[PDB]
């Protein structure tokens, strides 16, 4: 408990100590079993393979530890690929739901580097699970074995990369779609601008309840214009390229 | 019973349904001598099992490049022993 | 140009596509020495050629149980090479 509190969560500080681990039990080896000085024999042997079953114990119990964060990023593999077939399979060029198809555009730039991130870690990872094999460990069918589930990965990131770039450069007809909605959206403005000059109720003899109602009328499709011209405004800057 | 290490190799599948492989393909070994014979018992397994069509095959040295279908695909060893099992159809 | 007598073992599909198919194997024997590469290289021809799906097989040693679409199944020899191709998806 001291030792792993003290580390906390670092799988290079856990590999360091595996490797420091490993050279420590490796310098310990010896043959001899008493260092006899002078006239005096003193037992060597009998704790030297009592403290080296203790670094045995150790060193196993320490290895024990990783599986289960092993276990984090298998599941990272598994959310990625069963998800990124379906996200994949979702979007195109066509359906003007566009804006959801950017969000999602923005979506996928937002998770490259997330890429890359697991991508070192799998790296990491394919380093210290190397050690988990030539520390004999038992790879119960429990968990993936190598591209057991990495193959899946490499595949993942490849059919994103294939697809996702292409479609984002096909977006010339969503960029000329994105103009024509907001210059729609600047007519209604300013149709809008006309119609609040002309609807003034600031007169009082109209009646306060019915004009009232007019003015609601009027602020319902003032905030849908609103609405419009945010979405597009918001629309345009999530696609950046207009 | 001889405990031969399953090591389902690259995968795209589910734990359970490589675990069902893992079983599987040990019984097989278990029961026939023949790799075309370990290959039909298991494909016709899994045929009856996950629904059609897989394409299963047990062998000491073989190299393969194929498409299967999504979390349909398995490749590991059982002993000496090498098993692709995967889904296209 | 080495005389690697194919010998068919099995086969349900034409003569020509036969012929193409030894043609390609040969090709590819020749060019690579990774069975795994010679299969990638042979699926990726017919993918081309006579259209996806299909799977090759190249090894000295396997045992093969698989189902084909009718017309579309080859099994022989060059050399100790054994290569199995069939479509499936």
């Amino acid at each position: 408990e001291n030792i792993y509190n003290r580390l906390g969560e670092d799988l290079n500080k856990w590999q360091a100590l595996l490797v420091q681990i490993r050279k420590a039990r490796g310098t310990f080896d010896n043959a001899e079993t008493k260092k006899e000085f002078g006239p005096v024999v003193i037992d060597y042997g009998k704790v030297q393979s009592k403290v080296n079953l203790k670094y045995d114990s150790w060193h196993k119990e320490v290895l024990s530890k990783f599986g289960q964060m092993l276990g984090s990023n298998m599941t990272e593999f598994h959310s990625q690929i069963s998800k990124s077939r379906q996200e994949l399979e979702q979007h195109s060029v066509d359906t003007a739901s566009t804006s959801d198809a950017v969000t999602f555009i923005t979506y996928v730039q937002s998770l490259k580097r997330k890429i890359k991130q697991f991508e070192k870690q799998v790296e990491l990872y394919r380093n210290g699970q190397r050690l988990l094999e030539k520390q004999r460990f038992q790879f119960p069918p429990s968990w993936l074995y190598i591209d057991n589930i990495e193959g899946e990965w490499g595949a993942f990131n490849d059919i994103m990369r294939r697809k996702d770039s292409a479609i984002q450069q096909q977006v010339a007809n969503l960029q000329m779609k994105i103009v024509q909605e907001d210059r729609a959206v600047e007519s209604r403005t300013t149709d809008l601008l006309t119609d609040w000059e002309k609807t003034k109720p600031v007169t009082g003899n109209l009646r306060p309840e019915e004009a009232l109602q007019a003015l609601t009328i009027y602020e319902g499709k003032f905030g849908r214009l609103k609405d419009d011209r945010e979405k597009c405004a918001k629309a345009k800057e999530a696609l950046e390229l207009t | 019973m001889c405990d031969r290490k399953a090591v389902i190799k690259n995968a795209d599948m589910s734990e359970e349904m490589q675990q069902d492989s893992v079983e599987c393909a040990t019984q097989a070994l278990e029961k026939y001598n023949i790799e075309k014979d370990i290959a039909a018992h298991i494909k016709k397994e899994f045929d009856k099992k996950y629904n059609p069509t897989w394409h299963c095959i047990v062998g000491r040295n073989f190299g393969s490049y194929v498409t299967h279908e999504t979390k349909h695909f398995i490749y590991f060893y059982l002993g000496q022993v090498a098993i692709l099992l995967f889904k296209s159809g």
